């Protein structure tokens, strides 16, 4: 059974760099995406960017090109964001998620499981 | 025979067909009619 | 009646109607420069007012423009193979022409739809309506709809298929009949068939529903007059 | 109540003028001495390609179909005794017909209307030829009523309809008021000889397939044959069954892992990978209607 | 606001059969498939229907779906107090190559 | 000679549901498409939406999507319209209207006629 | 305002070849043919020109047409005070599948 | 031998072809087994 889990309680003044952990157990975490949904309080979730683990590659919305740079170590199969100024609303609880993204035949999207939380 | 054409009367592939793709179906009987009268030929040099 | 019909059937049942018994001016659709793909196989386009054809079937259908490659002899595909298939014995001409005004939408038209779960892939000229629900009550039944709004755009799609040879002639072209002469060899042209020799009057008994005679060897050696 | 079909059923397969010529030809003919089912209440039968049927001033007319009932295409040819009629209208079964056989003339589809046909014997051929039903007849002096007459007749085309009804069961139609007699027949796909006349009249014919001495006045062109050895054909025996033995192995060929990868080499170097023992479907790529360009070479790919 | 646009909210009693929509492009939906989630107030989003008119294992039949065009229709059948949420609807966007969400829509039950 | 009659002057309060009628005689009507286009006072024509009388197939302008239902009756050639609530600024002179539609062998759009008044 | 452009007004004298001209886009105007109608102060709109620089009959030939690109014009000669009228160009718009108008024209002769 | 087909056992060319396509093949060695069947005739007419 597969599982995310992200690290805790996190609250950061403006002006500061983040990096925020997600861990990944209980599949080949080299074979499938990882990328960052952000809902804020009262608010809807936001793509905002996804990385293909085993080989570094990754896609970004222009929502957040350039905002948050997001990479991975795949020697212990966890993935990190990082970050230049944190702003005062970037209070939003952010989710990190594993999604199939692949090309089985014909294209298809998805999002398996996210269980995680993120604050500011 | 068709010998493979569309047709066996030399004058319908000839009636309805274009010159550039006629030909294409004119030379699948050629090459039968020829072989089948150089046959005939063959067996009568033998007969006589 | 043909062309200008506002209601193309659905590919998934093809829609057909015969003609027959008239005159038939070729030129109308040849020499229009509305049509996009004007393909004539074991026929010449150039030549169809010249013929006289026993029965010419119009079947009329939409299809996504990219697939009016599959409608030809001996082409394989999802609509070649499972909603309209020609034999390898020529269908006459394929007219085709893109049609997303007025069978599009605004959105998806839904209506219009084939069938990607055929068993048996259909013979030649076979009109299979059926809906049994190819296997995985759930499992996903035949016909999936096109939805419109170049390569999806909605092509109208009409084909002629002559059928040539099965009895006296039925259709013919446009071509002034002239009175007929005897004892002189003339380049002669009775009903479609072309040749050339004397004619002369017959004791030949033929029979009410015989057109003509050949003695051996596809000659012609008889003809009824059509007049 | 079987009988034998002696000569019957003949019929001019074209209008293409003969004269004088033993004329070969292939096509849906009543097999020479065949039994006849000889029917005298009226259940329905089966059409199988084409039918032969005989009777000897009382019948009506005919009732084709697949069910014959409003559901599926009928089509019926009734007898007016004054026009010949037809319609391709979805009647309703009636299972006794009697005019009280006529159901509901509802989704009229196709209608004709000619002469009528009308001690004595009517013949009639029916087959249902690509989208075309031809129907064949002749009437003829006859006295034996017990057995079908011995003798010769060929049958000339009446009309071709073009239906393409799907027939596969049928039935003869009487307004009722230890019935009459007729006969059926049915036809095969048999190659024949025939003689026409010297004003092209049919007179006599031979099945190429029904005896060996028929088999060689078929392959020798002519009705008479002079004393002699001669080759007919070749005899092979037909294949007991089918029998398959491809090996043992069951180790289903990986596809998903070529094609699922979201990493596709760059033309400058194409990968390539190397499958071996294994089982391959084949019908997942075949069917799927996801790829774009399916193109094989070779090889067709229904046969992979 | 949100390159799909979303209802804000719905409400219609236990037993009902809702179906609210979600409308975008169709540089995304007309040719990507649609998904969408539920999301309870401090539990995260789970999938609900996913490419199209397709539900995971573990969801109840109940849930159905429908793409037409350039939006979406997530409908519910024997709606029930606990089925109260918020719903989204999101897709890969083929042109901006990034994928995205829908706003969010309230559905609260009658009780 | 074809002619399209269309109902007498209307006038009517806002809140309220409308259906005008407009009657074609001459003619095939189940033959040939027909719809509506509003020419307001000192204002130019708006196109509205038009149907196939044979087969009740509709095309709606964006315009007028989900304004006004038109729907026909083929037993005695006579097309409709239908509303939800009549607004003041409602008052035009609306038009009804056969229009060939056809693609002859190259598509061709066409106004044979109008002949009509409305307004609210 | 509207999806074609037009003139607001014309005049000119009788006897003058007047020339308006409507614009709008190239997904309408450019593939599908102009047509363009005459109305009088209190007379419905009359078919004038059709599918492109071509007039019905019983319509003189003073009139003609010329569509270029994703535009219209629309001429005509002779002209006299009972041609005083508006003017309006409209043509099937492909992409919305709708069919639309221009704004309209005002031709006041001089006099 | 091939005479040009894809291969020379009629059965493959059979087995793995749609008969739209595979008659062409057919075709090819038919064209050549009847000449070499013919040839084979006529060597014996004259050795006879
Ligand atoms: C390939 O991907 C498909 C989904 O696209 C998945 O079902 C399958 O398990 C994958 N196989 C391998 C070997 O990765
Ligand atoms: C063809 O029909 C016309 C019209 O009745 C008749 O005048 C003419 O003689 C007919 N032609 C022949 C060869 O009978
Ligand atoms: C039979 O003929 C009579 C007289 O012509 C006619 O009234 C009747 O309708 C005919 N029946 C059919 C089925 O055509
Ligand atoms: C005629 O055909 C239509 C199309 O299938 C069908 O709806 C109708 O019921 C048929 N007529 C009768 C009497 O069943
Ligand atoms: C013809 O009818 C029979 C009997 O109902 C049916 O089994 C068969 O599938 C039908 N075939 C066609 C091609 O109509
Ligand atoms: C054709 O039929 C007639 C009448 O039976 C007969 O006189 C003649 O001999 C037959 N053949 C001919 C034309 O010689
Ligand atoms: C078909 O439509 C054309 C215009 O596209 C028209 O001229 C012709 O009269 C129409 N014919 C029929 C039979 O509807």
């Amino acid at each position: 059974e597969v599982q995310l889990v992200q690290s805790g309680a996190e609250v950061k003044k403006p002006g500061e760099s983040l990096k925020i952990s997600c861990k990944g157990s209980g599949y080949s975490f080299s074979n499938y995406w990882i990328g960052w949904v952000r809902h804020m309080p009262g608010k809807g979730l936001e793509w905002m960017g996804i990385i293909y683990p085993g080989d570094s590659d990754t896609r970004y919305s222009p929502s957040f090109q350039g905002q948050v740079t997001i990479s991975v170590d795949t020697s212990i199969s966890t993935a990190y964001l990082q970050w230049s100024s944190l702003k005062a609303s970037d209070t939003a609880m952010y989710y990190c998620t594993r999604h199939q993204y692949g090309y089985n035949y014909g294209y298809f999207y998805y999002y398996i499981d996210v269980w995680g939380k993120g604050t500011t | 025979s068709n010998f493979g054409a569309i047709s066996s009367v030399l004058n319908d592939i000839l009636s309805r067909l274009d010159p550039p793709e006629a030909e294409v179906q004119i030379d699948r009987l050629i090459t039968g009619r020829l072989q089948s009268l150089q046959t005939y030929v063959t067996q009568q040099l033998i007969r006589a | 009646e043909v062309f200008n019909a506002t209601r193309f059937a659905s590919v998934y049942a093809w829609n057909r109607k015969r003609i027959s018994n008239c005159v038939a001016d070729y030129s109308v659709l040849y020499n229009s420069a509305s049509f996009s793909t004007f393909k004539c196989y074991g026929v010449s386009p150039t030549k169809l007012n010249d013929l006289c054809f026993t029965n010419v079937y119009a079947d009329s259908f939409v299809i996504r423009g990219d697939e009016v490659r599959q409608i030809a002899p001996g082409q394989t595909g999802k609509i070649a193979d499972y909603n309209y298939k020609l034999p390898d014995d020529f269908t006459g001409c394929v007219i085709a022409w893109n049609s997303n005004n007025l069978d599009s939408k605004v959105g998806g038209n839904y209506n219009y739809l084939y069938r990607l779960f055929r068993k048996s892939n259909l013979k030649p000229f076979e009109r299979d309506i059926s809906t049994e629900i190819y296997q995985a009550f759930n499992c996903y039944f035949p016909l999936q709809s096109y939805g419109f709004q170049v390569g999806y755009q909605p092509y109208r799609v009409v084909v002629l298929s002559f059928e040539l040879l099965h009895a006296p002639a039925t259709v013919c072209g446009p071509k002034k009949s002239t009175n007929l002469v005897k004892n002189k060899c003339v380049n002669f042209n009775f009903n479609g068939l072309t040749g050339t020799g004397v004619l002369t009057e017959s004791n030949k008994k033929f029979l009410p529903f015989q057109q003509f005679g050949r003695d051996i060897a596809d000659t012609t050696d008889a003809v009824r007059d059509p007049q | 109540a079987y009988t034998n079909s002696f000569t019957r059923g003949v019929y001019y397969p074209d209008k293409v003028f003969r004269s004088s010529v033993l004329h070969s030809t292939q096509d849906l003919f009543l097999p020479f001495f065949s039994n006849v089912t000889w029917f005298h209440d009226n259940p329905v039968l089966p059409f199988n390609d084409g039918v032969y049927f005989a009777s000897t001033n009382i019948i009506r007319g005919w009732i084709f179909g697949t069910t014959l009932d409003s559901k599926t295409q009928s089509l019926l040819i009734v007898n007016n005794a004054t026009n010949v009629v037809i319609k391709v209208c979805e009647f309703q079964f009636c299972n006794d017909p009697f005019f009280r056989v006529y159901s509901s003339a509802n989704n009229c589809t196709f209608e004709y209307v000619s002469q009528p046909f009308l001690k004595n014997l009517r013949e009639f051929v029916f087959k249902n030829i690509d989208g075309y039903f031809k129907i064949y007849s002749k009437h003829t002096p006859i006295n034996l009523v017990r057995d079908l007459p011995q003798g010769f007749s060929a049958l000339e085309p009446l009309v071709d309809l073009p239906i393409g009804i799907n027939i596969t069961r049928f039935q003869t139609l009487l307004a009722l008021h230890g019935a009459a007699a007729y006969y059926v027949g049915y036809l095969q796909p048999r190659t024949f000889l025939l003689k026409y006349n010297e004003n092209g009249t049919i007179t006599d014919a031979v099945d190429c397939a029904l005896d060996p001495l028929s088999e060689t006045k078929c392959t020798l062109k002519s009705f008479t044959v002079e004393k002699g050895i001669y080759q007919t054909s070749n005899f092979r025996v037909q294949p007991t069954e089918s029998i398959v033995r491809f090996p043992n192995i069951t180790n289903l060929c990986p596809f998903g892992e070529v094609f699922n990868a979201t990493r596709f080499a760059s033309v400058y170097a194409w990968n390539r990978k190397r499958i071996s023992n294994c089982v391959a479907d084949y019908s997942v790529l075949y069917n799927s209607a996801s790829f774009s360009t399916f193109k094989c070479y070779g090889v067709s790919p229904t046969k992979l | 606001q949100s390159v799909l646009t979303q209802p804000p909210s719905v409400s219609a009693a236990p037993g009902q059969k809702v179906t609210i929509s979600c409308s975008g492009s169709s540089s995304n939906i007309g040719n990507n498939p649609v998904s969408w989630y539920r999301q309870v107030p401090g539990t995260a989003p789970k999938l609900l229907i996913y490419d199209n008119n397709k539900r995971p294992s573990g969801i109840p039949d109940r849930f159905s779906g429908s793409k037409s065009g350039a939006s979406a229709t997530l409908g519910i059948t024997g709606l029930q107090t606990g089925d109260e949420a918020d719903y989204y609807c999101g897709t890969w966007h083929t042109s901006l190559s990034s994928g995205v969400f829908g706003g969010g829509t309230k559905l609260t039950v009658l009780s």
